[PDB]
């Protein structure tokens, strides 16, 4: 009955070097509902990030979003590390602002 | 247009660590407006939208204990779950629970709904008639049969037209601003290359509110039911929301491709094209 | 405003 979180990278506006802007990591249809989502930059978890948006579909998959105020650099890396018991190892995710 | 106020509630048990979590996550349509956790440090009911600052202290009194009665609750629960189960003591359990009402744009109950389900699967719901329940399993058999004889879904209907619809036209109306606002997307197309001289053509909507969405690939005034890929509209962490949808297209052919968006807040339908 | 439930 275990089903493995959808892991989604993105940020509010299209991103631009110096411009303030809302990195997003949602984080769809996973159960059981104890998971670990770390947001980081360069290797390292940011601190001090929002969680929100917590639901379930009709199927009681759990859905949550984390996100963070950022501004982009030329070199700055961005990524969603998530821990759950679906998968045997964590799973990370990499924003991608060519997408 | 109709609104709609839900609950999403959670309880769930964790041996070895203490007392279960529980969480209570409140909407007025998409948007969070009222939260509980017992994790918390200092475990209360608080506001999630900036309007709801115009409830006092006194509301926030009162759901808070209402939120510590229920955690009680469902603490009680999850231990007569186990039992019925025949569940070992070891394992962590989950209930969930989605409760609330929807109203008309005239203020009238459309419809009220309380469902639950255990570690994931349905376990009992109110039916359409707000009267009579089903249970999903024998478990719940046991719990519809106390809920008949204690008169709980007599209790229920008198919340759900009543309470609930209340609080629901109180809420939009404090929230005007925010809650009956409408935000238009903002498109564009990026182009990513392929294998085999094919491309891959992706149209974004952002920043729109509320997140009803429709996005489409035409290729001859026709829609693309094929190749065509998406995500769930999604959250984008300041109350609006974003979408994606891409078709996989012949390289040198992109420009007979078009994506459309249609929105409330467009009165027109959005056209866009890879703009090279 | 949130439901006070019922015990299972």
């Amino acid at each position: 009955i275990q089903k493995t979180p959808q892991i989604q990278v993105y940020s509010r506006h299209p991103p631009e070097n110096g411009k303030p802007n809302i990195l997003n990591c949602y984080v769809t249809q996973f159960h059981p509902p104890h998971i670990e989502i770390q947001m980081l930059k360069n290797g390292k978890k940011i601190p001090k990030v929002e969680m929100s948006d917590m639901s379930f579909s009709k199927d009681w998959s759990f859905y949550i979003l984390a996100h963070t105020e950022f501004t982009p650099t030329e070199t700055d890396t961005y990524a969603c590390r998530v821990k759950h018991d679906s998968m045997a190892e964590p799973k990370t995710v990499y924003w991608d602002r060519d997408m | 247009g109709p609104h709609s106020l839900r609950y999403f509630v959670t309880a769930v048990s964790r041996p070895g660590l203490g007392e279960p979590r529980y969480m209570e996550v409140g909407y007025v349509d998409d948007t969070e407006f009222v939260r509980f956790d017992s994790d918390a440090e200092n475990p209360r009911y608080e506001p999630r939208a900036r309007w709801m600052e115009q409830e006092g202290p006194e509301y926030w009194e009162r759901e808070t204990q209402k939120a510590k009665g229920n955690e009680q609750s469902f603490r009680v629960d999850l231990r007569t779950l186990l039992g019925c189960y025949n569940q070992s003591k070891g394992g962590s359990h989950t209930i969930q629970v989605i409760s609330g009402c929807e109203v008309g744009s005239d203020g009238r109950l459309l419809r009220g709904y309380q469902q639950y389900a255990y570690d994931g699967c349905d376990y009992i719901a109110l039916n359409e008639d707000l009267k009579t329940w089903t249970a999903a399993d024998m478990c719940a058999l046991i719990t519809k049969h106390k809920w008949e004889q204690a008169g709980e879904a007599e209790r229920l209907r008198a919340y759900l037209e009543g309470t609930c619809v209340e609080w629901l036209r109180r809420y939009l109306k404090n929230g005007n601003a925010t809650l009956l606002r409408t935000d238009s997307p903002k498109a564009h197309v990026t182009h990513h290359s392929r294998p085999e001289d094919k491309v891959t053509l992706r149209c974004w909507a952002l920043g729109f509110y509320p997140a009803d969405i429709t996005l489409t690939w035409q290729l001859n005034g026709e829609e693309l039911i094929q190749d065509m890929e998406l995500v769930e509209t999604r959250p984008a962490g300041d109350g609006t929301f974003q979408k994606w949808a891409s078709v996989v297209v012949p390289l040198g052919k992109e420009q007979y491709y078009t994506c459309h968006v249609y929105h409330q807040g467009l009165p027109e339908p959005l056209t866009l094209r890879w703009e090279p | 405003a949130v439901y006070n439930f019922a015990t299972m």
